């Protein structure tokens, strides 16, 4: 009473676990043996594991068969032997007539003379698609009738999503099937795990692993990378690092360093990011804001005290981080300002989530902010900062133009305000836990000594909104008098970039502080915000490009040097 | 008198919280009413005491815990000698 | 037999064979043969021309000539398109004129979803089958069921089930377990409890 | 609140104990009163003292329901129209978890 | 690997196989013969193949190359299964 | 070429406004495609000489942002239409 087909194309996870060849299985006690405990119904014994992919389920399997032969089962399920199957493995052909039909039926006929065969199916929600869609003998079209009378017996693993989505066939396909809710374990959960089998991989790759190296490991998997789960991230950056080591050993032991180096090999991130500011980002915040951003050092004191005693502090995790609003003119660093701390607190940001609420002016208009109801004009991806967030929960969002919201915004901003992980969106809750809110303000330009302005654009909030929506806001932080040698500052930092990309084109300019007067008097008023600088640069280095290039009288290589001594720009090239 | 009740409990709650991280804090009767005292029912009640008194009690002892003064373990009382915050810490 | 999914068609068609080896039905009834003749295990090996509709066809005539058979078909709404190809003469075709004449004699068993999903718009079909609906028993009557049937789950799980047990399995199921049907989801309640028993006079 | 904190537990021990009417909720309320009482904490207190999380409360923000036409968002919008096949914001969230905190 | 056709898929197993004749390689993948498929030259095919797979079976240092996997993954009916049993 | 722009909206504007900063649109599968040597043209009406000259500024950031703007190669305007 032996099978051919069925060990000829399902993995026997018994037999090899004979052999002691299988991985241990580490936590996951109570799955199990709710799992033993729906094998041992009569009926319908099937269960269903479902979670995430890479949680677990085959693990589960894998500890059941483990259990099987290590004489664990209540003698109802000893000696029966385990065996993965794929459907994709099965069908290998649909050109013609009945032949998967016939795979199928040799398969059933091969547990018929047989009782210990308990077939393990992962992504069973692709059970029902095999042949005809819904409407011909399709794979569970002749499950089904073996499933409920015990005839078969099976181990299904789905996915939330297609649990719900392919039990919507709900008639035999749930009742034939109970679900076991596996969840992904948490970070301790996942650290014994991986103590459970460092002595696979130790003895695989012949590298030591250290403690703080899995640790580390786990730590770096939550922190840096998403859409996906543990244990598998922790193991598999675990045996990265163990084959990288070595590798290294060619041409013996595996530390946090070589974790960092392979999660920053990933996601992008550099390793100084990672490893050694994981404590002390908050240490050198204030050096990094003050180097990119220049000017109302006040401010960024502010900024910096406030993220330092949130940071290093007891605040309730599940509240947002930082909820600071910027008072002051426009192109005085309210954007410069975000993306250095970005760039700090969450290392190499590209993560301002910026959002003009300008232009979210009206009412209905808000809408368009979480997304449209069902049926309704432009409902399935909308969300524009619902699904902003979603995709990236952790970054820091900006959003322009506090003042421009109607009314009916605030009441949104505040539930934000309220522990965030807001429900603003179709049926998804999003989460606000690491990120910073940050609100550009409106002018509040008028009342911009110390004290003075302060109680006076108090007064401005209390006339212009709520005072209980900044009750609920942390910290007002003021953008002072625009610039006056900071002008001179910020060309001189723009054209350092500036000089430093001409030079990788194997150029050299070198613009006199004169000449940045000049820039400066002309590219911004002083009723004007600071932007046009940009432009103002731009002009002028096109022009000397364009006609130096252009007339000849440069040539490649000789140090360009740009003065006002002529009381325009000139340029002394040799 | 429901006010002062209502600080007397969110001050349990907040300590309650803080042994998530093994500190040991207690808060005078005193700081507690003058916590309440802000607190008014005229327009509205307890949006403003809650964050008065994670405002002051909490901010305070971040301000002392990063100037170094304390760490785990140590015994810390926020209390009014003058008539205004002040801490103590009796470690 | 159109009814929602955990209703016992299947359970009915096997109590008429019980009934029919107990001799309880009629003389023009007695001593026939109920064949559960599954459309898988019909258009398995043929992927040719003519083998699906020759298979049919030899069946057709056997079950013709051979004098006392029934044929209990479950999920009726797959002789529809079964022998789906080029050929594409499918099992529905090739029995409905002799369905219709009468010599051979269907049972069939379908889920009422499946009946007007496509066997009601679709084929055209609901011709030669007789409709008849097969509904929740009560929840006096699925008590009678379920004690009728208790020993079996008592042999299984080897424990012994209170009938006051089996009264408060079918009335808790009614109550909320909203999504599913009787006797199916009490009985699965009498079945995970005698699991769970067992289990922990194991440990 | 010593009335609505006994009229809750009232409520919820009908529940608990053998005596709730079967057909229809296990309580209903109204919550009326001034800005900052605490009318809020009592669902909080009452989700915490009756589960565990205290999440599985499901909560409703009836200030975005004003358009009147939202309303296709507590049931899902008809068959024919965008959002048929996830249908349910409210219906789905109390049929997935029966015994739960409107 | 990834990449569109022409860049040159194939010759970084071919230079893969050169580092694997010189001491580039480490120990663990020393001794393994890079080989690929001919669907051509291999009713019978199938018991061919499953011979194919009995040797795999009797020396574990045959790492195998495959072109157009997609569409060659027939053969998958034994390369699939003999994948999961490694 | 890109005809009445005017007509476009934020979302498409951002797009080809980070379009413009790099070429590398990504759509469909992520696809980087380069915009190596490709030109960038933009055609619209928002004027509808030296008032023109000003007004063009005008409805230009009082149209959209100014960031756009200000990722100019040149701007090309010409005002008569009839000679
Ligand atoms: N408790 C555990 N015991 C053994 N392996 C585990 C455990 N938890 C996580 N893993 C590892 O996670 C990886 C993926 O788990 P698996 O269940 O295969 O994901 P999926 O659920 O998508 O099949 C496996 O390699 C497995 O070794
Ligand atoms: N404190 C500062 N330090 C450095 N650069 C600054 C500072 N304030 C403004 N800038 C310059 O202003 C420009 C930012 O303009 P932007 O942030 O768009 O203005 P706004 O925030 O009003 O929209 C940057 O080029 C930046 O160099
Ligand atoms: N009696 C109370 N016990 C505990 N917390 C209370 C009490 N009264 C008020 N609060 C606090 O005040 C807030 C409750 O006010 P809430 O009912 O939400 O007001 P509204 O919904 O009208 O804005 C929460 O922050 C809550 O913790
Ligand atoms: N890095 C390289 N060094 C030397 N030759 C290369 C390199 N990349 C590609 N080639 C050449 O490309 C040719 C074949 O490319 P091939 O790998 O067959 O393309 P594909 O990957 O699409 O099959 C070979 O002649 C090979 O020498």
């Amino acid at each position: 009473a032996n099978t051919p087909t069925l060990d000829s194309l399902a993995r026997d996870l018994t037999a090899i676990a004979k052999e002691d060849s299988l991985d241990p299985v580490i936590g996951r006690s109570k799955e199990i043996q709710r799992v033993i405990e729906v094998l041992s119904r009569r009926t319908k014994n099937n269960p269903v594991l479902i979670g995430e992919p890479g949680v677990g389920k085959t693990a589960i399997a894998e500890g059941l068969a483990q259990q099987i032969i290590n004489n664990e089962v209540p003698e109802i399920l000893r000696d029966k032997r385990v065996m993965t199957l794929d459907m994709g493995t099965v069908v290998a052909g649909t050109k013609y007539r009945g032949e998967f039909e016939d795979r199928l039926k040799k398969v059933m006929d091969e547990i018929r003379q047989a009782g210990n065969i308990i077939l393990f199916i992962d992504a069973l929600h692709t059970l029902i698609g095999a042949g005809g869609a819904e409407g011909a003998i399709d794979a569970s079209n002749i499950l089904k009738p073996s499933l409920a009378r015990g005839e078969l017996q099976c181990i299904g693993a789905t996915t939330l999503d297609e649990y719900r989505k392919y039990i919507e066939k709900d008639a035999a396909l749930e009742r034939r099937f109970q679900p076991i809710q596996v969840d992904q374990p948490s970070v301790d959960e996942s650290i014994q795990i991986l103590q459970g089998l460092r002595d696979r991989y130790e003895a695989h790759h012949r590298v030591s692993i250290t403690d703080d190296a899995i640790e580390a490991a786990v730590k770096l998997s939550d922190r840096y990378i998403s859409d996906r789960f543990l244990p598998d991230k922790a193991i598999d950056l675990i045996d990265e690092a163990g084959s990288k080591v070595r590798l290294r050993s060619f041409t013996s032991e595996v530390t946090v360093d070589d974790i960092a180096m392979v999660v920053s090999s990933w996601t992008g991130v550099p390793v100084s990011k990672i490893a050694q500011t994981e404590t002390d980002k908050l240490l050198n915040m204030e050096n990094i804001l003050h180097s990119r951003v220049i000017g109302q050092d006040e401010a960024v004191v502010a900024v910096a005290k406030a993220v330092r005693r949130a940071r290093a502090g007891l605040k309730d995790p599940k509240r947002p981080i930082g909820s600071f609003i910027f008072l002051g003119p426009t192109g005085v660093g309210k954007t410069e300002l975000a993306r250095a701390l970005a760039e700090s607190i969450f290392g190499d940001e590209e993560s301002m989530i910026r959002i003009d609420m300008s232009e979210y002016m009206e009412k209905h208009s808000t809408s368009r902010l979480v997304g449209s109801p069902p049926g309704y004009v432009g409902y399935d991806e909308g969300g524009q900062l619902t699904e902003k967030v979603r995709r990236k929960p952790y970054s820091v969002v900006l959003l322009d133009a506090i003042e421009k919201a109607h009314p009916d915004v605030f009441n949104i901003l505040l539930q934000v305000l309220e522990d965030g992980r807001l429900t603003d969106s179709k049926g998804r809750t999003v989460d606000f836990r690491n990120t910073i809110l940050i609100m550009t303000s409106n002018v509040g330009a008028s009342e911009l000594n110390h004290k003075d302005m302060k109680d006076k654009v108090m007064g401005e909030l209390k006339r212009a909104f709520r005072p209980e929506f900044i009750n609920r806001i942390d910290e007002i932080i003021v953008f002072h008098s625009l610039e006056k040698k900071h002008l001179t500052e910020i060309v001189s930092l723009m054209s350092d970039q500036l000089t430093k990309r001409l030079k990788e084109q194997d150029l050299s300019i070198e613009l006199t502080d004169a000449a940045k007067a000049k820039v400066a008097e002309e590219g911004v008023d002083l009723e004007y915000g600071a932007r046009p600088l940009r432009r103002a640069i731009q002009k002028h280095v096109e022009d000397r490009l364009s006609e130096e290039l252009l007339r000849g009288n440069i040539h490649k290589g000789q140090h360009i040097v740009l003065d006002v001594e002529d009381g325009e720009f000139v340029v002394k090239t040799t | 008198k429901h006010l002062t009740e209502i600080v007397s409990l969110m001050s349990d709650q907040l300590t309650k919280r803080l042994k998530e991280q093994d500190l040991s804090i207690e808060l005078t009767d005193a700081a507690k009413a003058k916590v309440a005292e802000e607190g008014v029912d005229l327009e509205y009640g307890a949006r403003p005491l809650r964050r008065a008194i994670q405002k002051h009690v909490e901010d305070r002892l971040s301000e002392e815990l990063l100037r170094g003064n304390i760490h785990k373990g140590q015994h810390i009382v926020l209390d009014v000698e003058d008539g205004e915050f002040v801490v103590k810490t009796t470690a």
